[PDB]
């Protein structure tokens, strides 16, 4: 009764059998832009259930090595259904998340992964490595799009801060003997009302293996973890041609 | 007084005790701020909360 | 004029000092506040967020700094054995220098309040076992074995469908407040210490791994405040920023 | 008007953000209720399962048998103006009388306050902030010796012409705020509004500034957010001749009615350059100290 | 003497502050106002006057610069030919200077609001046509046909009795107030591009000019505010002024 | 043709979403305008030289002479105001001496 | 106060918000202005008003 | 400004003066005071022992 | 012109005229000149007694 | 990648074996006839 759960958004419906609860960001559920906080007078396009549904966009395999990898929020998203479609067409947009991060294995085998959500997530360069050189991330890399990217060092987030304090953002973990998925609900973060889908990602979503991979030979070694999210509240403004970048 | 409402603070659901001798609100000091605090936003955000003596995964 | 005269500390520019200084954009509105999630209001709503404890703060190559996050229990053959040990010391070097408390306490001179770790298992759903996490309270020295260990204040965690236990570290002081404790004669303010025993064993069937690693998260409880800011011991620049 | 049942039953357009926690007032540290032995099935106040995302419920009063205690403790130290409402340096500008920086007089300082580790540090603890602030100017000599000088200072919004020379045009500073002040006198000090187009300054923007291709030639500007620029502080010595004292000024920032949002992990490791999180890769460090082993103080 | 502490900011002179100083003429009385039509009391009343926009800021030699007032329109041989474009940013180098509105805008670092450009055609009687104005918001490019303008906030005019038409050009932004922008990272509070297509075709009969002019009137709406008063980025003098 | 400005407004060109508009419009005041100093006038008394060189100087008050200054105030025909005046003096090197 | 009536706004349609230490009134401080605008006496002086839906030359 | 005029003793330092100073540290509250036995009010409590 | 800081137990003693530590971006510090009045402040009572 | 964007159903196994999935009605026509090769595809109902 907090193992079993549901999600239904749109023509989509998710099941869980081994659920942990479900985390509503900063205890906040997502809203649509009030009339005062508002500046931008067009009437906005609120699309509803053509955009506010589950999109399954990747799968990475757990191996007893793996680093981590991150996803950036809305980039996942910019090229993909109808979503993507109002995402480019429109110059403003915001919209708030649920994301449901997929790992099942066996009870035999074990580990644990840190599923969170870090806003403005800034990702630093290791400077040329003595620390003299003032290089910066390449497109690729701030903005991975649907593939994500691989952490090269976890311990500070390639951007120099602890990956232990992580957890002072919303987030779930995914121990293998408890539970299978993370569910995560994110409301939409800016210190604007609206903004850019594509030039700027209000977040970045963190899949971290904390406690690696483990089973003995024999027991399956293919250990995948999908990323599941939808939209939610979506609006968009600011209407011209189809944009990409 | 009779200033403008300059400071940055001004729609704050915590009220403050300062003091200014300018027509603009954001020269005035620090003063004192409410002491409420909302420590279950960071550590506890769970949508169905479940209390100290359940078992947490039921 | 009207008659004053000048006092000591006239000219004095003390930093926190609470003063009104003349406004340089006269009738200045700022943009308006729109609502943003997460807002804070005191830095106590964050000491009470359990972070990361590194109780394994050893390996020190850059390859291998994501082991101290974890710590392992395997399968022993016997009894007793202690598995890890460190001070429950909040503002000390050591394991709580990677925890969100730890660092905020740097910025305080003095805190009193109860701690708390909370331990997760994350071996195999096949695994079972019983472990005994004591905390020692000043003048304690190091328990040598578990039935020292086993006469202050414990748990008994036994490994099962709730994942994790926790370990209350409740204010035991002699003093209202504690400085940060350091070796030497400020080892007054010390906490004490928190060791794991094996109370039976970690033990697992065939076709399970021999190993397992636990997290430890640290953090306050509701009773715990800080006092007399001041600067952290480190500054984080060498030379200067360019 | 509208007679579908859907449209009726609809949630689109929905303002209120819908909250699942409040403030409470707490002056005071919590107090402690005594409590008796428990011998109980069922109830397990210890047990707990962190893979939820929350923090452990679990209190004194069911874990050990605790006495009554009444805190008085204050929590009033740790708000965030407590916290931050303390001036600290966060810019150095040098008039030499001989040199290669800042030579004939006169300086522009671009406003940043990542220059300086300490500072930086205790603000990158929250994504975004909203303030109001007190400035302070400390000038001497590189000696800290006091002499005879007039300065002017001039605040240059973006936009606004940047004087290049002591006896630019611009310094007829008609409608840009300027203090004039002596060295001889006390610091001089101002209140500045928060000035962003943005509802709050943001110390991490994970984003570009404009649309197009982003190759690697600008990417000098990733994470440039114009909303944190403020313009330019700029100082010179008042007059048509040279000064015949080198000197320095100091900058002192101190916050006043600050609001803030988001925590994040604090920086751990040292920091390289201003506005931007790049850090040594081949020294990364271990937050904190170390020991040889994990059964041995 | 009552007892007083002088703190930071003693003996400073801020432009902006709004002090009290002693009056050099006691008792004197100023001539009385009397009656002077036009008074303003706020720089607003006059952001909302259309003033000449010039759209045709190319010829520079003294002789043409009566040019830069107006732009034409003629007989084309086809379809949806480009007229003429022009960014919609006041506060930019370029066809917004020659307005009251762009020069105002120079005196304030920020700006909120939306804008309207009022098109009249001074064509003969006889000529008839329709064209198609369009504003692309933020992220568009120049667009490359009247197909892609068309996507974008648009007017479709008839030439006719009524002379003129307007372009309302709304506030459509992320942030509540704009900066000037400018090339580099301040084109982040670019406003967008502002181009005029033939909708149809200028049509006119026998003994009609083939070449007509338009002529461009640009201001302010009723939610347009400024703030941040500074220094316009021109200073009109090179030498001393004697 | 007829002289006035459009009265066409957002809501009639295109479809307008509710906007609650609390951008002030108080800094398009006049003061807030002008009422900042500038420099109006400069006054040299040097020891050797062609202008002003016996320790005094008479400056007919006229603030056209400078162009920030000058530029704000000829937007507007007529004018009628207070004023306050302040005089920073010092050397050519803007050192400060007992005089 | 009882100072003189000295200030050039004296007999301003909008009033202001001051402070002074002298009896003349010119040597007080800005103030606030009252914020009420005119836009018309520029932008729209006709003699016969138009509306904005109909035809401005019918 | 408001109109004053400095007077004699203007910036000295008198040892015996009860005046105000500034506070270093904002907000800060000191540690309880717990009863402690024994606590002299007055020089003169001591005279008559 | 003389920097004053106080330093509580565990922030950064300084080492050197320009230690990075008189940042004192949290300590309280008075910036006074010699020709100034004396520099006087008020303290709290600060013991964890 | 592109089944994911029409009507979706995430199965978890688990305690209860089974997973239900709707084929909502989701037509242009009231009623459909037997679809089969040629032109009654009109009224095919989609794939699974
Ligand atoms: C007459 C002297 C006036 C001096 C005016 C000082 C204005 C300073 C405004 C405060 C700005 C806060 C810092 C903002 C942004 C950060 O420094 C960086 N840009 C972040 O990347
Ligand atoms: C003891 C020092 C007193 C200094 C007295 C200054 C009085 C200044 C009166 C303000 C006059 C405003 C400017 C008036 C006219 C213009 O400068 C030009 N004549 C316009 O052609
Ligand atoms: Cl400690
Ligand atoms: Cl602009
Ligand atoms: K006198
Ligand atoms: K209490
Ligand atoms: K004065
Ligand atoms: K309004
Ligand atoms: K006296
Ligand atoms: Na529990």
């Amino acid at each position: 009764s907090d193992r079993v759960a549901q999600l239904t958004i749109g023509n989509s419906t998710i099941t869980t059998q081994e659920a942990a609860n479900i985390i509503v960001g900063y205890g906040e559920w997502p809203s649509y832009c009030s009339d005062s906080d508002a500046t931008a007078v067009d009437k906005p396009t609120r699309p509803d259930v053509s955009v506010n549904r589950f999109y399954t966009l990747d799968t990475k395999l757990w191996e007893k090595s793996s680093k981590g990898w991150y996803w950036k929020f809305p980039d996942v998203l910019t090229e993909t259904g109808v979503f993507g479609q109002n995402a480019q067409f429109h110059y403003l947009y915001r919209s708030g998340f649920c994301i449901h991060v997929q790992c099942n294995a066996s009870k035999f085998h074990q580990g644990a992964l840190l599923v969170a959500v870090l806003p403005e997530y800034v990702i630093g360069t290791v400077a040329g490595g003595t620390g003299t050189e003032d290089t910066h991330p390449p497109y690729k890399q701030t903005q991975p799009g649907a593939d994500g990217f691989e952490l090269q060092h976890p311990y500070v987030l390639d951007a120099g801060i602890p990956i232990s304090q992580l957890t002072v953002c919303p987030h779930q973990w995914i121990n293998l003997r408890t539970n299978n998925c993370a569910t995560i609900i994110v409301p939409y973060i800016n210190a604007l009302p609206f903004d850019s889908a594509l030039n700027h990602c209000n977040f970045g979503l963190l899949v971290v293996p904390i406690s690696p991979l483990d089973y003995d030979q024999g027991a399956t070694p293919v250990i995948p973890i999908t990323i599941t999210l939808a939209p939610m509240c979506s609006e968009f403004a600011g209407l011209r041609q189809a944009v990409t970048q | 007084s009779h200033e403008n409402s300059n400071s940055a603070t001004e729609g704050s659901t915590i009220n403050y005790t300062t003091i200014n001798y300018y027509k603009d609100s954001y020269a005035a000091t620090a003063g004192k701020q409410s002491l409420k605090q909302d420590p279950d936003k960071f550590a506890n955000p769970v949508k169905d909360i479940f209390t100290e003596m359940a078992a947490p995964l039921k | 004029g009207f008659p004053t005269e000048l006092k000591p500390g006239t000219n004095q520019f003390l930093t926190t000092d609470d003063g009104v200084s003349a406004p340089i954009l006269p009738n200045f509105h700022p943009t308006p506040c729109i609502h943003i999630p997460g807002e804070v209001r005191n830095l106590l709503e964050l000491c009470q967020v359990e972070t990361i404890l590194e109780v394994n703060n050893v390996p020190t190559n850059a390859t291998s700094l994501m082991e101290r996050l974890r710590f392992p229990v395997s399968a022993q053959a016997g009894k007793g054995e202690l598995c890890a040990v460190f001070r429950a010391d909040p503002g000390r070097n050591g394991p709580w220098q990677s925890t969100l408390l730890g660092q905020l306490c740097g910025y305080y001179t003095q805190w009193s309040g109860s701690l708390e770790v909370t331990f997760m298992f994350t071996g195999s759903f096949m695994a079972t076992g019983k472990m005994l996490i004591a905390y020692t309270p000043p003048g304690g020295p190091l328990p040598k074995d578990r039935a020292t260990a086993m006469l202050g204040t414990h748990v008994i965690w036994d490994f099962g469908l709730q994942s994790s236990v926790t370990l209350v570290i409740p204010w035991i002081s002699n003093t209202h407040y504690r400085a940060h404790a350091r070796d030497g004669v400020f080892d007054y303010y010390t906490t004490g210490l928190v060791s794991i025993w094996y109370q039976t064993n970690y033990v697992v069937p065939i076709g399970a791994p021999n190993t397992a690693y636990i997290i430890a998260l640290a953090a306050a409880q509701k009773n715990f405040t800080m006092k007399l800011c001041k600067d952290a011991s480190d500054i984080l620049q060498t030379g200067t920023i360019q | 008007g509208d007679r579908v049942a859907d449209v009726i039953e609809s949630s689109i357009g929905d303002s209120v953000s819908r909250a699942l926690t409040h403030a409470l007032p707490a002056p005071t540290g919590q107090n402690t209720q005594v409590s008796s032995h428990r011998l109980d099935t069922g109830k397990v106040p210890a047990l707990q399962a962190a893979e939820i995302g929350a923090s452990s419920n679990a209190s004194d009063e069911s874990m050990i048998e605790t006495r009554c205690v009444l805190n008085s403790h204050s929590t009033a130290e740790t708000t965030l103006d407590s916290f931050f409402s303390r001036a600290g340096l966060v810019g150095e500008i040098d008039l030499p009388l001989k040199g290669t920086t800042n030579p004939n007089g006169y300086a522009n300082w671009d406003i940043d306050i990542t220059g300086y580790a300490q500072m930086r540090r205790k603000v990158e603890l929250f994504t975004y902030m909203r303030f109001d602030a007190e400035f302070t100017f400390v000038a001497c000599t590189p000696t800290g010796e006091v002499v005879p000088q007039l300065l002017q200072y001039m605040f240059v919004p973006p936009g606004a012409p940047k004087p290049d020379s002591r006896e630019s045009l611009a310094w007829q500073t008609a409608t840009n705020p300027s203090v004039f002040v002596k060295l001889s006198d006390p610091p001089a000090q101002v209140s500045v509004p928060f000035m962003s187009p943005a509802s709050a300054y943001q110390w991490f923007y994970d984003g570009y500034p404009t649309f197009g291709e982003h190759k690697q030639e600008k990417d000098l500007e990733y994470g440039a957010m114009p909303n944190n620029m403020m313009g330019t502080f700029s100082v010179r010595t008042v007059g048509t001749s040279k000064s015949k004292y080198p000197l320095v000024v100091r900058i002192y920032m101190r916050m006043k009615h600050v609001r803030a949002w988001i925590p994040r992990p604090m920086r751990n490791q040292n920091y390289l350059f201003k506005a931007n999180p790049n850090y040594a890769g081949n020294s990364i460090k271990p937050t904190g100290a170390s020991r040889t082993a994990i059964t041995t103080l």
